[PDB]
């Protein structure tokens, strides 16, 4: 995985450059953040349980989903669904944190859609749980931190289309 | 940086960051105006810091620079400047990084291996390494020339 | 099912199935007819088995559907019936295969992780399913409730 | 794998259904011959190296194939033969406890098609070894209970095939 | 505490601590007067943080002092505030240490396997501690609620 | 291990005799209370945490030992200490299954009372707790049941002494 | 036995027995009177079934007691018989167990190794043991001598 | 051969080969021309080998010559003199290698469980090799004799 | 291991106590010259291989115990030491970082008496070599930070004899 | 793998034949040239690092190919190309005292070009790089044996094509 | 371990000498009997069961010790006392080859007596037995031969002592 | 020795040695004497060996014996041969044992840490053994400096 610095760094180290006005201007965008991704990780961690029920009380449940032959039904299925969700979660906390998309190509995505496809696991209604995780998650840290984990978010949703 | 290995360790243990991480990463972040000063004090003198530096190492490590030397004459002579100008640029990204692991993962792993197959003696570009050291720390208060030189000591431990 | 358990496990060493695991089988389709009318007890039942369980509860553990509690109100008192009901039909699937395989692998495999997510005490949740074992137990000889009891017991014990 | 019973136990599942009239027929299906299975498996069981033997000797020895060119020379070759039918006999048997083919499906056929192709293991002749496992079996546990067999023998073959 | 975490790190790869660790501990030195008196409020003021934060659990969650419920009665009532009292001793710890090491040590380790015997709903003594941490961020400025917020938190994450 | 079959073969083996007349005699009275044995098996089984819970709010909770200071206090070490209780009930189903205590030796009592020497686990508390298991245990598995597993936890009692 | 196998492999997961591992042990325990009979049988007819099956051997491996021969002379061949008494005596064994572990640990383990070190053909062992099968299987129903069988067949596959 | 042997040596610690090695393949060339000549006489005189071989075995193990001997009869005493000239042939293979791998690799692995299969006592195919090396022996000058015995010795040592 | 801040919590909770005065004036003792122990660290660790390289030449080298029958003679057992000579000062200055020896019984000394004995490592020899690291230390640190240093070197060699 | 011994005694073991004279011509064929080929290997082990330095300073350095942006930026990716090139001459050493390719087959170009293709390594550069190190060794060892080198370092450049 | 070559380097360099006429003279007394070491070495290697079968039969058969209630009953014990056997004749053959029992402190004799004693392994039988393979192994490879192996077989009994 | 490195290859495959260890100790003991008078050529030439050997070192590495240099002055270079002849005596002791393994023990395992920590160059002291190479084999026949060469590039080798 790469963060916003490292990045940075990378795009410098190929053209062989010392870091540029443009690099520092980026790496000046990251530190004046920082405490504020932390501030929000922190609130996240603290929640993660509460901000999947929620999302699956408004997204999933009470539907032929959870009923028999919908794919949420069976114990063992139930909790495969919601042990993906904390993953996106956890993931795009990171990814926040990082302030870079990077980890969820590396980690959550690379190969996920052909999973998700060979098990037959409903990709439009995780889509739907994703964006009500993004809803959750923006009314515990606040707009601006919900916007930024909004990003990752859609990264992984865009990426199991 | 000291937000990727907090993220690789947790990830590790499929669990969020600890309080310990996160506060590491609030220390990082509140210092990365003054890193960024120090990179840039070291951007800025890079010439004078690479030639005064080669200057300095020639005296220690004659050898290096005498015939059948792995550096003799002009053009081996530019090509060393030219690598210590690299490790420089490498300590640059350290700084701001807060950590080793740019330096290690672009010019430390195999160092060994390359400098041993270029016939050129390490301990001497490690030297070279050493004296840009004292050269930027002339350029930076007692504070930042501490925070500087453990990149700089890193480089050079890593090739004696 | 016994024949599916017996399989695995034979596979499991390389094996052909033990004398001890095709006897379980021959006596577990002898006695094929026998569970299939335990089971039929139960189907036939469900109504009374799942209102007098949920009854015993309640008495028991009056919080779950006072306010604040996971069952609270009639729509929630429908649904954990509703889930007493699941549980009771995975009994009567496990006493006709004559092996728990079917009761785990739907309904007990991350039961603990489904109701932790809902907020479910799942203390309450085996406490129901005993409750359905008593009052099934009322509706069999002493023979069948024995072997009734056993899958119950199972569902009880791996929400402990 | 599936089992003729848990066939049934997963199709009422799916429904939410208690077990009904039709379901509770074929599970009775299965259980007014499963002890003629359960007499078949035990005769196999019993005579398994006998009936591999016996099989070899019959459709294998004294051809090219066990000659100096032949798949089956060399000590390893011939091990590893022996051993695949050894192999086609126990799961055959344990198909037939089952009353169906899927652990054919997934513990035997995966891929194995592919593999005898990569090393050039010939399925002629690993078919003509198979009918041979099939008579030789026919010939101990009766004709019913080895026309029973040779479901599950042919079963193997056509997914070589 | 900050010094311990930052030895055991430097440990676990046979080093001497970074200039930016020891920087942290110089940070963590210089604000241990600050942080004694951010201890010093909740200590203070711990009979008001529990009593008040009880009455907040008990207002969302009726249920586990209501028959049947964990906290039943007069008796379990002043257990459950006790517990919550020994949660606010133990944030009081990781406030003056600057490191979460003395809640996981006392009050974390093992913690959802002691309460799951004795039958208490983790989730509601999680919700007590986060009403913990609502009422005394109003005995603190905004900075030092911030502080002492991180080490409720930690907790209230520790029991989900 | 060794259960009640296995000891009478062991003793019959080391004379090199054939199961004499009191061998078969204690192999009898094994084969005639298997059932019973399983019977018990399954409701500790079933009642495994409830049994312990009852058992530590009887003999060790709102005592010195659990408040600060005493042995039980910290969560690790309440969780430590009903953890050992839940194996004293686990190896105890054993050896009341088996007929025979050697399981206890082997896998429980071995450098026990060693450990909880060097450790500061006070015996005499523990043995309360156990004494507190037995009770709980023969009210859930009946009189004859809970006399059988009281040999087995008093047979840990004694080893921790 | 199969309760020693069950025990051992629900500690190798710290778990109480599966309801399957218990049904099995209550099949195995069902079943002991009829396994104590057959052992009865094989136990009060040891002189006769040794004695048959050593003459049976004699009679297809001549070899082996004329001149040359591991059993060759009146000592060696009385020796021979006190083996297969032996392994009668371990079948009698396993019979009670339900499974071949006694045996296994008693006569299996290192026998290849013991007969090779002795010079005696273990092919002619195995062609006594299947004498002594043969003579027991006439003094026991068709349902019994395929439960003897089993035992005697495991010992002469353990010996090939 | 030698020269693979020391390759995949050397290949396994990622070396070249030792100057042992290398020496030890030029004197293995140097007398490639009295290899060649030890494989050419045990070529020519195969069938006396092989049927004086035989002879031995069949008195030394008069039962697979016997009914129900596995090389009962005119017809299986031929197959049993064919794969004694499979085992003389291979040995000629390894003689001309300086290594035991061609033989190995066909004649030896897997080889228990092709003649448990047949029903053959592998004890006696290693007495028939063992009786091959004694008459090839007498066909060999003393040096040539101890060079084509070590051959047959793997293959009776991997017999056993 | 415990620091001094460690030592204090841990006695107040044993008391089930929020800190009091007592504890709060130790508390404020570390704080008062903590940043001298920091001080003294970035110094160490900016010269531990030059404190060592020092101590060696003072007090080991062109001696009976580098020359062949001395314990320091071949490359591995010269090698050997120096690492226990950089073990002792890495762990001296954790000890002084913390202000509390604990350190140094759980990660230094258990079982390093019997391991040197057992070797025939020579103790007089190795407490010369921590006694030359206390003074090359004190040299680079002053002589009030040499002496805190000098408490945990002589805890160290106390430890070995 | 095979050697020229080995594929003689494959080809007589397929036909199940005792070495017959052609055999044997080609056994004399091979052990004539034995000494010639230690030769070329000794010299070629005493001078491997020499070769490749010398074939890179050649083929590789002062290009795009070192510069940033290139496949030999980073001491990294210049350290692995190295050893790519240390591989190709000791195999192609085996593969000239085994007088045969097939060890090249098995352990050096099994999925090598997709390994290659897969992470952007340059197969054009490569090749040059080979060729450079057939010429350097044949300055070393000779024209003959610098011939037969070349026959397996055109195989592992054809290999890579 | 140490040989007679490395003895003579090891007392060489705990003088920091290289080797004089005196321990060059060592050397080649050990070369002149190098080649009857490999003839004894030989001649056990060809003897190795019949030397372990004929030392069992003079000294352990038909006693006590392989009756019901002996240490050697079952075949695993039997199995594991000739294993044992075997060992020591492989080892003292080892010792023997070296001219020095170094390598049976080094790898048969370290912990064995206790090993034995735990177990209850007879050692006086064990010594008997020893003594039966020193006697057995003298009338193959001839006095000379018999007398050096008997150091080692005594080396063994008296470490088991 | 080749003696003990036989040993050791057979102890690890639980084997006698090979037919081709018994037949390398008894070459290596054939040439025994040939050895023993090459270690005999090396000890008696030391002083020129390594004079000489020093002298070409300090000429390609001046900066070893140029001030704050290693090796600068007059002790410090007597030190710097006194290591040299260390190196001879060791390679010694190689040649007599056909062995690098008391080499390895005495002089190479922690050779690197050694001289880190002394601040000596280890390319330099491998320079140094290098030259010594050179020299000796001028007083050795090309058969004798071949064998003599392998001990001395292993030490080079070991140093890199
Ligand atoms: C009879 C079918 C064949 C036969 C037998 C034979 N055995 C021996 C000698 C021994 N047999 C044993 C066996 C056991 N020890 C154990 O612990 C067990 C497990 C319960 C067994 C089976 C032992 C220990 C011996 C050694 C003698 C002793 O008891 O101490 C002989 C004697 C051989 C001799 O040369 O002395 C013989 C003849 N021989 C055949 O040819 C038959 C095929
Ligand atoms: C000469 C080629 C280079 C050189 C050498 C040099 N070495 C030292 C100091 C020591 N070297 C050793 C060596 C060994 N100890 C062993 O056990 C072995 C294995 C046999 C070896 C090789 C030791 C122990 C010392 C320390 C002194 C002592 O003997 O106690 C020095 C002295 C450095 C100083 O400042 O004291 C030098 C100069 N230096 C070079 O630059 C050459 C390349
Ligand atoms: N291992 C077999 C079968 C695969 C499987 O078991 O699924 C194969 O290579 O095809
Ligand atoms: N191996 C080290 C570890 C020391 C420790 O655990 O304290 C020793 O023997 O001391
Ligand atoms: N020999 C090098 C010289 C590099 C010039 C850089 N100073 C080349 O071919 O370019």
């Amino acid at each position: 995985m790469q963060d916003a610095i490292t990045s940075v760094i990378n795009s410098s180290d190929v053209q062989g450059k010392y870091l540029d006005n443009a690099a520092l201007e980026k790496l000046k965008g990251y530190f004046a953040t920082g405490e504020l991704r932390v501030r929000a990780a922190t609130t996240i961690s603290a929640n993660a349980a509460a901000i999947v029920k929620e999302a699956v009380a408004k997204s999933l449940l009470y539907s032929d989903i959870t009923r028999p032959g919908g794919n949420m039904y069976t114990t063992r299925r139930y909790a495969a669904c919601i042990r993906d969700l904390d993953y996106y979660l956890r993931y795009a906390t990171y990814a926040m944190l990082a302030g870079d998309p990077s980890i969820l190509d590396e980690r959550v995505l690379n190969g996920l859609k052909e999973t998700y496809n060979s098990l037959g696991v409903p990709v439009g209604a995780t889509v739907q749980a994703i964006q009500a995780i993004k809803e959750v998650t923006a009314s515990l840290v606040g707009p601006d931190a919900g916007k930024e984990m909004g990003v990752y978010f859609d990264y992984i949703c865009s990426g199991l289309s | 940086s000291i937000v990727t290995k907090s993220i690789v360790n947790a990830d590790a243990e499929a669990r969020y960051l600890s309080p310990g991480e996160l506060d590491r990463i609030k220390s990082f972040v509140s210092g990365g105006a003054q890193r960024l000063r120090i990179a840039q004090v070291l951007t800025d003198n890079r010439e004078r810091i690479v030639k005064q530096a080669g200057d300095q190492l020639f005296q220690k490590r004659p050898d290096v620079v005498s015939p059948g030397g792995n550096a003799y004459g002009q053009e081996m002579t530019a090509t060393c400047l030219r690598d210590l100008d690299y490790y420089l640029r490498l300590v640059t990204y350290g700084i701001v990084a807060g950590d080793v692991t740019p330096i290690e993962e672009i010019g430390i792993v195999g160092v060994r291996e390359m400098y041993k197959s270029l016939g050129t003696p390490i301990d001497a570009v490690a030297g070279g390494v050493a004296a840009m050291k004292s050269v930027a720390a002339g350029l930076l208060s007692a504070e930042d020339a501490g925070e500087a030189g453990a990149y700089f000591d890193y480089v050079v431990g890593a090739m004696q």
